[PDB]
RNA sequence: GUAACGGGGCUAAACCAUGCACCGAAGCUGCGGCAGCGACGCUUAUGCGUUGUUGGGUAGGGGAGCGUUCUGUAAGCCUGCGAAGGUGUGCUGUGAGGCAUGCUGGAGGUAUCAGAAGUGCGAAUGCUGACAUAAGUAACGAUAAAGCGGGUGAAAAGCCC
RNA sequence: CCCGGCGAGGGGAGUGAAAAAGAACCUGAAACCGUGUACGUACAAGCAGUGGGAGCACGCUUAGGCGUGUGACUGCGUACC
């Protein structure tokens, strides 16, 4: 039985999450868990709470049981890119895109 | 330099797919503990041979 | 109507041997060439490579015939050195014998693709110390 | 387009467009090249022509039969749900009323009714006349018109 | 009459577009390359129309040459032995029995050969 | 046996049992096809005749669709002049099934 | 009702050109004015 | 860098002299479709049958048709008893185009026929937006750098102590 | 009601005709990047298309030479404005 969790509007770079993401893809829920405790960078605390929700909603509410829980997606998707002009030298005006991400995790036991 | 033209998406691909995050070739769990690993160094809470690391 | 039309697992190609001791460089080549894509029988297609997988037995013994052998000198710029570099035809024949029958065939067949496509079918070795004895090889004259 | 005679401009032969004007029309948007002018395509009208299609359509609409020509149709008063009464006794609907009078008490009548309009037979309206079911007439008002005709 | 424009385009767009599904990068997802594609890929399939025919009748001589060659006579001299010999209007695609069940294809060649002054 | 006849201005081979295309009849679905223009029959062995049609030959046939093709594209085009255009074409034929071909 | 089925007299409507719609069209691109000179370019200059 | 037969190859597979063959173009021709119009036959107000030279085409003319916005019949009539819009496919016409239909959609739509026009973008080193591209490339602002213990905190090489 | 930075975001339960109307909410293309599936890529080569085509999945192939989508290989082949 399957639940989502999403974060959408989150604070990354897609590129750098998905790195993080496709390496606990298809991995079952208890190692990639492991995995992702002792990896240090940004996109892996962004995407531990996500995780987390979808593991601990599958606890719960319309699921039951968790060993035979599997994590079938963890993939990211272009959240809304907010514009802005960095000042530079010799009057410079080039755009910053400042990126987010739509990360979606799906869980199930199916 | 500049370029050409405007480049085609599968080059894009090749050029950050080596470049990609590597295998752990795993995890480990410890023979000393309930706590869980790090494989070849040492725990938040000292557990490898012992002492202690990481008084945070 | 259409036209019927070949298809790669229907080719019989077969092993055929020319002694090339008797032959003369470039009425060997260019029946070789004829036969390594198969112009010789009915192709009745574009598209697939059929051919023979041929053996040349020997060719150590090939004349070129004739006084264009002492300015046959193989011209080459693999990429060094002011100047063309050279080898004459016959230090071709009597060391590493294979290369003057080799580029000789080469030029025969088209292009890239069908090119290294119909080449791959050939063996000559060095000459006259050939290993097909048990697949009963098909003696052909030229 | 008004509030500036601006030249963007700063040369042409800078490896970009010609910045043109900053009332161009084709500015992005407010005020385009060819936007509508008034129209008023009015003319003289030729009378013999005019008078002879209207031959033609008066023939028409007798070939077709529905010039019923009531004698003296009128109502007592400009009250629609009596004009209509009269019509539903007459046993017509969605009809052409022609007053050939222009009395006031047929004229301020039928508003109510939803196909139904009244029109006076000087100079009769020939787009009007091609449309409605049944053109009800006087007998009045048939010979005002053979004479704008003749 | 403020009028749209493009309503009319959009279904052209799809039709090069759809032409121009199984292409190769912008080809199907750019109009202004799809467009481009189509044009040239018509000017081929219209040389096509002839040529295709062209191209396999030279398989239609080099199946029958084999054959004939196989038989004792040169192909050149077969057709025209085969002329020389009485009426037939014959066809280059009839000769199955070039590639396949070769037994046969033998009568044809020695009236041709006969026949030949 | 199979067996050569002319279709017009181009010539047909075709078997027994076997279905077959070819321009355009006047024949429809529900009626009878037969060819005396049969320019050779290849029997048991290769024959070695002059004359084409032989008379002492037959296909019989019968029609099992009339219809009209594919859709095929034309186009005439020149760069630099500004000059394309464009016609279509589907081409009508007809379907014959092959009974026939006499021992 | 007898309504709308009036028509032109055979021919009398010459309908006129456009200008400048499709470039398969013949009729499109420079406007039936050919390359360069004065009668291709923007109404101006000489008097009558 | 052969690279002055197009290349391989050829000392007859050359060249010359004599002659024969073949292949080889939308040409030349047959088949099936079609454009406009002459000749002729039925025989005319309009046309239809047979035959026919003809039909590569810019500049450029000339005739027609189509859709997009809009008007009139349309004060009527279809519609949650499923309207407009979105999209994939089949079917279909010379093309523009048209029609059928699964998915979608929750109210609008409509011929016939004629007519008005802000009437089809793909280019203007054209204007706006959404958003790609080289690229996860380059950047760490005078290197007045920083350390280690505890702590606000889930988290500290930059914070507080 | 679950995870959480005293946060962001989404799911669970309940509202509604409808949330496949969930609050940046109308129905929703195209660029854009990502997920998911089939088939292909290590005799490998230039307008990326065309002409021929093994193979393979799916449609009970209406099994009656078919549809669809893809495609090793390989003749031919120089964009538009």
């Amino acid at each position: 039985m399957e639940t989502i969790a999403k974060h959408r509007h989150a604070r990354s770079s897609a590129q750098k999450v998905r790195l993080v993401a496709d390496l606990i893809r298809g991995k079952k829920v208890s190692q990639a868990l492991d995995i992702l405790t002792y990896t240090n960078k940004k996109a892996a605390v962004l995407v531990k709470k996500v995780l987390e929700s979808a593991i601990a909603n599958a606890e719960h509410n319309d699921g039951a049981d968790i060993d035979d829980l599997k994590v079938t997606k963890i993939f990211v998707d272009e959240g809304p890119s907010m514009k802005r002009i960095m000042p530079r030298a010799k009057g410079r005006a080039d755009r910053i895109l400042k990126r987010t991400s739509h990360i979606t995790v799906v869980v199930s036991d199916r | 330099a500049v370029q050409q033209n405007k480049p085609t998406r599968s080059k894009r691909g090749m050029r950050r797919s080596h470049d990609a995050l590597t295998a752990v070739t795993s995890l480990s769990v410890d023979k000393t503990s309930g706590e869980k690993h790090l494989r070849h160094h040492i725990t938040a809470d000292g557990y490898y041979r012992g002492r202690k690391v990481i008084a945070k | 109507m259409k036209t019927f039309t070949a298809k790669p697992e229907t080719v019989k190609r077969d092993w055929y041997v020319v002694d090339a001791t008797g032959k003369t460089l470039g009425r060997l080549a260019t029946e070789l060439a004829r036969r390594l894509r198969g112009k010789h029988k009915a192709e009745y297609t574009p598209h697939v490579d059929t051919g023979d997988y041929i053996i040349v037995l020997n060719a150590d013994k090939v004349a070129v015939t004739g006084n264009k052998r002492t300015d046959k000198v193989y011209y080459h710029h693999t990429g060094h050195i002011g100047g063309i570099k050279q080898a004459t035809f016959e230090e071709m024949i009597a060391r590493r014998p294979e290369r003057v029958i080799e580029i000789a065939v080469k030029g025969m067949l088209p292009k890239g693709p069908l090119g290294r496509a119909m080449f791959r079918k050939l063996k000559v070795y060095a000459g006259n110390e050939h290993n097909h004895a048990a697949q009963q090889p098909q003696v052909l004259d030229i | 387009v008004t509030g500036s005679g601006k030249k963007p401009w700063r040369q042409k032969g800078t490896g970009r467009a010609r910045s043109g004007s900053i009332k161009s029309p084709i500015w992005r948007s407010g005020g385009v090249t060819f936007a509508a002018r008034p129209q008023d395509h009015s003319q003289k009208v030729n009378k013999k022509m005019y008078r002879g299609a209207l031959k033609s359509i008066l023939s028409e609409l007798v070939r077709q039969d529905r010039l019923i020509v009531v004698e003296k149709f009128s109502v007592e008063a400009p009250k629609t749900k009596l004009l209509a009464q009269k019509l539903k006794d007459m046993a017509l609907e969605d009809v052409l009323i022609i007053t050939g009078e222009l009395d006031e008490n047929l004229f301020l009548a039928a508003r109510n009714l939803h196909k139904v309009d009244v029109r006076d037979a000087t100079g009769i309206d020939p787009v009007s006349l091609i449309a409605f079911d049944k053109v009800v007439m006087t007998a009045d008002a048939v010979k005002q018109v053979e004479e704008m005709l003749a | 009459a403020r009028v749209k424009r493009g309503v009319i385009a959009r279904a052209r767009h799809k039709k090069i577009l759809k032409q121009a599904k199984g292409y190769y990068g912008a080809r199907s997802r750019v109009y202004r390359v799809a467009f481009q594609a189509v044009i040239k890929a018509g000017q081929y399939a219209y040389r096509d129309r002839r040529q295709r025919k062209r191209q396999f009748r030279q398989l239609w001589i080099a199946r029958i040459n084999a054959a004939a060659r196989q038989n004792g006579i040169s192909y050149s001299k077969f057709i025209n032995g085969l002329k020389k010999a009485s009426v037939e209007i014959d066809r280059k695609i009839l000769a199955d029995i070039a590639v396949f069940d070769k037994v046969a294809f033998t009568a044809l060649v020695e009236k041709a050969k006969a026949a030949l002054a | 046996m199979y067996a050569v006849f002319q279709s017009g201005g181009k010539q047909h081979r075709v078997s027994e049992g076997q279905t077959v295309r070819l321009e355009k009849l006047d024949i429809a679905t529900g009626e009878t096809v037969e060819f005396a223009e049969v320019l050779m029959i290849a029997n048991g062995e290769e024959v070695k005749i002059g004359v084409p049609f032989v008379d002492g030959g037959v296909i019989k046939a019968e029609v099992v669709a009339h219809g009209r093709g594919e859709k095929v594209k034309i186009v005439k085009f020149r760069r630099r002049k500004h000059y394309r255009k464009q016609q279509g074409h589907r081409q009508w034929f007809t379907d014959v099934k092959i009974t026939g071909i006499s021992a | 009702m007898r309504l709308n089925t009036l028509s032109p007299a055979e021919g009398s409507k010459k309908a006129g050109k456009r200008l400048g719609r499709g470039i398969g069209s013949g009729l499109g691109k420079t406007g039936g004015r050919g390359h360069k000179g004065q009668k291709s370019r923007s109404g101006g200059g000489v008097r009558r």
